[PDB]
């Protein structure tokens, strides 16, 4: 009753299930479905899982580790621009605000009535994760190793410029269930956009 | 002075008929002989402490935060025995001293007596800290019939509206003390060199009566004027020019 | 917003978050305010001042016109033979509702460089063509020390406003909307005490009537 | 610790007289005056030389100089060093640095 | 830990009993031993005495009056620095917030494992608190006419010797008392300068 978690029936619920999909009501207000929050939500089948994982996606327990980390850094920056202002902020965390806001509307934003993404398989999913942690990981040297000698990537550079990349990911997630091994060329074709790119 | 004391070693059903036993003889006092009585009703909140062992005896259940239900009547009961008549020239004064716990005056013994009684007086603990020896503060107390009870008739011509100065005065005294330390001492302005030393007397003067000094209502206006020899004449906005002219020159 | 488990002792934490974020928003509305008024007078004292100074370089640099007309022509002899300076800067630092201020000091010192400029022709047209410019250069490193100190302010000023409204638009209605949820958790556990205690009282009547 | 000037022709022989000039055979001279031939290019890297050096606390420059060296003095938003603006004997000072507020 | 006034247990306490050392967990994350805060406490007892105090310890009665006037004053500064920053704010408030640093860990901190301050008699308390008062008033009136920003290393062998007064032998039954009448005449040399 009124989206209050401290109930005791779900306080008696949470003692039995190993699995909780938090639901928020501000996700529900901006058309962000599904609405579960990932920060509250938690598995305990995780460990149980990996050798699954290190049999059929041998990749997939290391990206979960980062997406979980870029989600988990951007609520703690969020409350810092809601304060102190946006302008202040270092540019190894602007990427971050950045993938993590790519991912809040690719990744966790799922419409359910489309032909696309009412049900996509785990090999779609797996997928477009493997390029936006790569993009955040090749983003990642693109203002570290150059740091401070040249008059480096601002990363303005990257938002004006990689944009037809960007909407290689920003549009990764509309392959229909028509195309089964063409997903995986095209999760590696987008990559090759994106590998060649950190050159130009 | 008629005093009569329950310990807390005495049995909790005497702290009970104990305000019954003071207004009854202070209504004897006041209302069969023509005296002015002055009750004091010291530890209020152990009153009540007093009426919770009494309620939960007979097996009630509580009310709102432990209290009874019926205690806005209790307290109405021997707050309300006060007041003078128009048969007699007696009366019967109450000043109920009360504790409330933790700092709280929304507790049901300081918020239920706020409906009955006519206006606080606010001892202050960062004031008694400070170890000035009356810790009254003076913000957020105020006195319901103050404007009934001074005049000319009754004090002074000036009492009216020397009141209404040193609270003011008081009242722009404190916001410079913390501009004193946003900003500095000397560099904020030549309003505030003023006000900010009139609060040092005001504090210390004024309002830190000691221990045994008796002070008649005369005596505390010749403070309250010798205060207001600082802040030269048309700074004091508040006292009109007629009792203005009178008191502050000497 | 929701902080923290409501229903004893957390009331009165949130009192004294409260009570602290409160007259804290008041100490620092006090800032912002005489921050804004030593930067409000600051503003007249450049508008006065920078019209004054184009009266002092018409005034002065009239004396240009008092100057080589006389000696020559004074545009190769100054600009070849210069080395060191005679006026310098030093960087003091004023200080208004606990924010370092810019300040610069005027500093003439160490020899003169057109001592002997002139001197033939002309002499008297310049030396005080070079206190027309000397006096010029007294009154604009003064304007020089509240240009950098105009600026400064409105970086302090800025981040002092957000401080202001951070703390009465998003601290305070976080804690004043826990505070009537602690409120209302203290009243839901209330009446729940009320409904278990009177059905004591009831089940102290009813095994009394079976008594009797 | 000392001044430079744009200004003009008869501005920088007024305050090299005044005292504020020095020549750095090393670095630069801290001065520089503007001709009718003076590319706008010229004002505008001697603009970021000046603002680039450590020891320059004041920039002096003429407002009808500083007219078309206004979009690379808009773009500097510190405190040190200060630019200043001064009148001309052709359209004195106007609308230069006020426009913060 | 918990319930500071607002526990039946404790409620019902405090209207019965005269003196109550508050525990304080806010000095206790700290390891400040003792961990009593010296705002919420308060005893009963100080006007059955000093009747007792002004035929033993004559001095103390002026002492503890203002002793407790400076551990107030810092703490309202302390909620000033902490929000607009150490500007210093004042110079006449500046040496009641360092003489409170003076008291907060030298006169009131007192680790009792040690073999001399598991227990101080009187004369070694009101000894350390007329010696930290006293450099109260100096100082006071030193900045009637200098600043402490000269003062604070100046006066560096007396700060030290105002910090090493609590670790004599409880048993120097003289000898602690002319240490008291010296650390307090080399202060008097500092503020005839």
């Amino acid at each position: 009753p009124g989206g209050d978690f401290s109930d005791p029936v779900t306080s008696a619920t949470l003692g039995i299930v190993q699995v909780f999909w938090g639901l928020d009501k501000k996700l529900a207000q901006r058309k962000h479905f599904p609405s579960v929050n990932w920060l509250i939500s938690y598995s305990k089948y995780m460990r149980a899982l990996d050798e699954y994982y290190d049999k059929h996606f041998t990749e997939f327990v290391p990206l979960r580790t980062k997406a979980k980390e870029i989600l988990q850094e951007e609520e703690d920056l969020a409350e810092i621009v809601q304060l102190v202002g946006k302008a202040s902020l270092a540019e190894t965390d602007k990427i971050t605000l950045e993938v993590a806001k790519l991912i809040k509307d690719d990744f966790l934003q799922q419409n359910g009535y489309t032909p696309y993404d009412r049900f996509c398989p785990f090999y779609k999913t797996v997928g477009m994760l493997s390029n936006m942690i790569a993009f955040y990981d090749m983003a990642r040297r693109a203002v570290e190793t150059t740091a401070q000698s040249d008059n480096k990537i601002t990363w303005s550079i990257i938002r004006e410029h990689m944009g037809e990349i960007l909407y290689k990911l920003s549009s990764m997630k509309f392959k229909d269930p028509v195309k089964d091994g063409e997903a995986k060329i095209k999760a590696d074709y987008a990559q090759l956009l994106e590998d060649m790119q950190n050159a130009f | 002075v008629c005093l009569f004391l329950n310990l807390a070693n005495d049995p909790t059903i005497e702290r009970i008929i104990t305000p019954r036993l003071a207004l009854t003889t202070a209504e004897f006092l006041a209302y069969q002989c023509e005296k002015h009585v002055l009750v004091i009703l010291t530890d209020m909140s152990s009153y009540a402490e007093a009426l919770r062992e009494v309620s939960a005896a007979r097996e009630e259940v509580p009310g709102r935060r432990g209290f009874p239900g019926y205690m806005y009547t209790d307290l109405a009961t021997i707050y309300e025995r006060a007041g003078r008549v128009e048969g007699r020239n007696g009366s019967i004064t109450q000043i109920p001293i009360l504790t409330m716990p933790n700092d709280d005056i929304t507790h049901p013994i300081p918020d239920l007596t706020g409906y009955i009684t006519e206006g606080q007086i606010y001892v202050d603990r960062q004031l008694h800290n400070r170890q000035i020896y009356p810790p009254i503060n003076v913000l957020p107390s105020l006195s319901r019939l103050m404007k009934s009870a001074i005049g000319e008739g009754m004090t002074r011509k000036d009492h009216a509206d020397v009141s209404n100065q040193l609270y003011a005065c008081y009242a722009i005294g404190k916001d410079v003390q913390a501009m004193k330390a946003v900003v500095g001492e000397e560099a904020l302005t030549s309003d505030d060199l003023l006000y900010l030393e009139f609060l040092q007397k005001f504090e210390r003067n004024f309002i830190a009566q000691g221990p045994y000094e008796n002070r008649t209502v005369y005596e505390t206006l010749d403070i309250g004027w010798q205060l207001l020899r600082i802040f030269p004449k048309e700074m004091l906005k508040r006292i009109p020019q007629s009792t203005l002219s009178e008191f502050y020159p000497r | 917003r929701i902080e923290i488990f409501p229903s004893r002792m957390a009331q009165t934490i949130m009192k004294a978050r409260l009570k602290g974020a409160q007259t804290g928003r008041n100490l620092l509305k006090k800032k912002s305010d005489a921050l804004t008024l030593r930067f409000r007078q600051i503003l007249k004292k450049i508008i006065e001042t920078k019209m004054l100074m184009g009266e002092v370089m018409r005034e002065a640099a009239f004396s240009l016109a008092e100057a080589k007309f006389t000696a020559g022509d004074f545009s190769t002899t100054v600009i070849q033979n210069v080395n060191k300076a005679q006026v310098k800067i030093r960087a003091k630092k004023d200080n208004v509702a606990g924010v370092t201020l810019p300040v610069f000091e005027h500093y003439h010192e160490g020899t003169d460089s057109y001592e002997l400029t002139g001197l033939a022709r002309g002499g008297e047209q310049l030396a005080k063509l070079k206190r027309n410019y000397a006096k010029a250069v007294e009154l604009l490193v003064e304007l020089a020390s509240l240009q950098t100190s105009f600026v400064t302010l409105d970086e302090a000023i800025k981040i002092t406003n957000r401080r202001v409204n951070a703390i009465e638009h998003v601290i305070i209605p976080r804690i004043e909307r826990t505070l009537a949820y602690i409120i209302t958790e203290l009243d839901e556990r209330e009446r729940e005490e009320f409904y278990r205690l009177k059905k004591i009282q009831e089940k102290k009547k009813i095994l009394k009537e079976k008594s009797d | 610790k000392l001044i430079a000037v744009i200004g003009d022709e008869d501005t920088v022989t007024g305050f090299l007289l005044g005292g504020i000039g020095e020549l750095n055979k090393n670095r630069h001279p801290n001065f520089l005056v503007v001709e009718k031939d003076t590319t706008i290019n010229e004002i505008e890297d001697t603009f970021r030389q000046f603002l680039n050096r450590d020891d320059i606390g004041i920039i002096l420059i003429n407002q009808y100089i500083a007219e078309m060296v206004r979009h690379a003095l808009d773009a500097h938003q510190r405190s040190i060093p200060a630019v200043l603006e001064i009148p001309s004997k052709e359209h004195p000072y106007d609308a230069a640095k006020d426009s913060i507020l």
